[PDB]
């Protein structure tokens, strides 16, 4: 490709996060509806672990979030 | 090449492909390890379509394979549906195996063209006095069926059946547009126990099951009413509720975001409505004859939904509770039912003579008994107490013994064809049975049979 | 909206201060090295984190393009990442060679064939193309087995069609009607 | 740490923090310089939480420093609110001087 040995020897050494398959991150939380970064494997009604034993269920499956 | 689920919102499930590959509308798609079936309602680009899963989207997630079969919702067709139960898949439901057809046909395609029409205003004989003399109905014709529960609805299905397959050689199907299930296996054991199963192919879409599948049942009966069309038979086809295909129709368009219209409904609520009714015609090769009951919302005629099924009815048989409760079966009301074939250019004059001379003198005999409610009997002429007596007699000549239900009257049924009914009207218009008492006029056939039970 | 409708004004300014400042080529190969970064999948994977901030999104471009990148590209980088539009970064440079083939007065030309031509026969339809459309054109020379014969010239949305395949249709059309 | 007012539209105030220091829901934030309370309804993503304002907002201006509370919005109980007069945020609108309690509550149970 048109990418350089140089600017690849800088791509390689970024900081990427490996976004494991079953977690994810709050985004936004507005009148009871939380939506979600990540969770990619997660299915339509399963229930989801929010910390302090708080739990949810994913209702849209989106693109980029999950609403749950 | 195969797509991934990229959404799930509801039954609503967007799935990318690659672009060179992307499927056509109303395509059958199938998710890879799961008992799931999509069907194609847009192309939104980027090579992602939108469709809607014919079952639970429940345990679905995102990334899953999705396979494209190449073609619409196929479903079998031919003489192996007759006396088995089937979804809108065409998958049987009831517990008897496969079933074993040789042709499969997918539920999407146009109307019969301009100059495949088969012209003339022909009849379809019921065999029913009532239903052939006032109400008559039409090769390739609509039957708007009206009525509540209770009053032989059931009953007047089950002889039609039996009528169009042991006197016409021809075959029903059966579409339940929103099917309670009690009623579905109370319908089947019916129609077990009247020995009309083999005669009817039957196709539920239920109640519990998502609106897309309510919205299709009725185009999966109608491709099987297609194949026995193109046999070379009469066919009838029956729907359950109209009304329900167009709701199942109202929350389809409300599931893909579409602007909705006046009083709720769909903005594609006339050409949905076309779709389904301009395939039910009179052929060159043989006819499809329709009978669907109508729900009216709020009892308002000029709702959207009634206004557009009665643009495409040609007859109306409306259900009565008060001739019902005096006996008389079917329960079909002479007065309310109407017809577009009760013409005289379509019928002739003689049998147009006959339904108006009967229809004029039980419309009498209605406010006659009125009179005779508020003032008594003493208040008539010799002339209203002659129609008076001769409307009896021809109320109780509408009623017939039918082959479905012997377990209820405890009698043989009866075929009674359109030349014998026109005879009969005219033999008791005409004065010639007076000599005759009232009761032998009841749950007869042809009026020989009347005379005959006169000696009795 | 469509890419091209939001891509239209960050290429219509890198455009006009390239033109104003003589810096075409500096800043064609410098969004061709920022759309190109931007499409590879760890670079994807990095812009869409929710955690990160839009000047560390635009200092993590900065710092992996290094020396492609004069101040004034560094400070067009830190105003599409300000208003979220980096995902537009392919759509602005390709934008951007369309008003440079607009400055420059030329077209980019894609031929196909059915046998490969040779340098005669493309000087001579880059000859008859430049009397056409009054513009310096570059072809791009391509092969196909489902043509016959002839070629098959686009110039943008006009399309020429010499070949036989064409013909036929034509032919099957006519005789078919 | 404090944040900043990025946009104002009626009622409703958009507030950016620091990813750190992101208010809760329904707790209470003090507008400096200007005597307005905003209580937090959402948090939208990327440090931004919209709020609405316990007063007028003639005197707000976009770029207005906020500080965090920490706690929603508490009142006075007890007895010495007998006899008085409170608005919403307890203080007294009465001319009666301060309210001399003993312990304050958070408004949302
Ligand atoms: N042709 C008939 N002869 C005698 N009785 C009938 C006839 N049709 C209907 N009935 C009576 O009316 C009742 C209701 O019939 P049905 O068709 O089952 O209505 P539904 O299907 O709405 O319950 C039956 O139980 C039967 O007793």
């Amino acid at each position: 490709s048109e990418i350089s040995e140089i600017i690849k020897g800088r791509i390689e050494k970024l900081d990427v996060a490996s976004q494991a398959r079953n977690e994810g991150t709050i985004v936004s939380v507005s009148d009871g509806i939380v939506r979600i970064y990540g969770l990619a494997d997660v299915m339509y009604g399963e229930m989801i672990e929010f910390p302090g034993g708080v739990y949810g269920m994913a209702l849209n499956l989106e693109q980029d979030s999950v609403g749950a | 090449s195969s797509g991934r689920i990229v959404q799930i919102i509801g039954a609503v499930i967007d799935v990318e492909f690659p672009r060179d590959a992307v499927p056509s509308i109303y395509e059958a798609l199938k998710v890879q390890g799961v008992e799931t079936t999509l069907e194609v309602q847009q192309q939104l680009g980027d090579g992602v379509v939108r469709s809607i899963a014919m079952g639970s989207t429940e345990g679905l997630k995102r990334g899953l394979n999705v396979d494209s079969t190449g073609a619409a919702i196929s479903v079998p067709v031919g003489k192996a549906t007759l006396g088995r139960i089937m979804d809108v898949l065409g998958n049987p439901i009831d517990e008897a195996g496969p079933i074993g057809e040789e042709e499969r046909w997918g539920i999407h395609r146009e109307a019969p063209s301009y100059a495949d029409q088969a012209g003339g205003n022909e009849l379809l004989e019921t065999g029913i006095k009532v239903i052939d003399l006032v109400c008559p109905f039409a090769k390739g014709g609509k039957v708007g069926l009206f009525g509540g529960a209770g009053v032989g609805k059931t009953v007047n299905m089950m002889e039609l059946i039996r009528n169009i397959a042991i006197e016409h050689s021809g075959y029903s199907v059966f579409a339940g547009v929103g099917e309670r299930t009690r009623e579905g296996n109370d319908f089947y054991h019916e129609m077990k126990d009247s020995n009309v199963l083999d005669k009817v192919a039957l196709v539920y879409g239920q109640m519990n099951e998502p609106p897309g599948n309510r919205l299709r049942v009725a185009l999966t009966g109608l491709t099987m009413a297609e194949k026995f069309r193109d046999e070379g038979r009469d066919v009838l086809l029956f729907i359950d509720n109209i009304y329900r295909y167009t709701l199942a129709g109202t929350e389809v368009s409300a599931l893909l975001g579409r602007m909705p219209s006046a009083v709720g409904y769909q903005p594609t609520l006339a050409e949905e409505m076309g779709v389904l009714q301009e395939r039910i015609t009179s052929t060159k090769k043989g006819s499809i004859t329709s009978i669907q009951a109508v729900y009216v919302p709020a009892d308002d005629l000029t709702d959207p939904s009634p206004a557009t099924t009665f643009a495409h009815l040609d007859a109306t048989v409306v259900l009565s509770r008060d001739i019902a409760s005096l006996g008389i079966y079917p329960a079909v009301d002479p007065l309310d039912s109407t017809s577009r074939q009760l013409d005289p250019l379509v019928i002739g004059q003689d049998h147009y003579d006959t339904a108006r001379g009967v229809q004029y003198v039980l419309q009498r005999y209605k406010e006659l008994k009125d009179i005779i409610a508020i003032l008594g009997m003493d208040e008539l002429s010799e002339a209203d107490k002659l129609l008076v007596a001769r409307a009896r007699k021809i109320q109780r000549f509408l009623s017939q013994p039918f082959f479905v239900a012997e377990v209820f009257t405890g009698s043989p049924g009866k075929y009674v064809s359109l030349k014998d009914t026109i005879a009969g009207f005219k033999g008791i218009l005409n004065g010639d049975y007076d000599h005759l008492p009232e009761q032998a006029f009841y749950m007869v056939g042809g009026i020989e049979e009347a005379v005959e039970k006169a000696k009795k | 909206a469509e890419l091209t409708t939001l891509a239209r004004p960050y290429a219509k300014a890198a455009f006009e201060y390239a033109q104003a400042h003589q810096q075409l080529a500096d800043w064609s190969a410098a969004l061709g090295v920022l759309a190109a970064v931007s499409q590879d999948d760890t670079v994807r994977q990095l812009l869409k984190e929710p955690q990160l901030t839009s000047s560390a999104k635009a200092q993590s471009l900065i710092d992996v393009c290094g020396d492609k990148l004069n101040a004034p590209a560094q400070n067009f980088v830190r105003t599409v990442a300000e208003n979220k539009r980096l995902e537009l970064l392919p759509t602005i440079a390709e934008m951007y060679e369309q008003l440079k083939a607009e400055q420059e007065k030329s077209v980019e030309v894609e031929v196909t064939s059915a046998f490969t031509l040779s340098k005669e026969q493309q000087d001579k339809l880059a000859k008859a193309l430049s009397a056409r459309l009054s513009r310096e054109v570059r072809l791009h020379a391509s092969e196909d087995a489902s043509l016959i014969g002839g070629v098959i010239i686009r110039a943008g949305d006009l399309v020429i069609d010499g070949s036989v395949r064409g013909k036929l249709a034509k032919l099957a059309e006519a005789l078919k009607s």
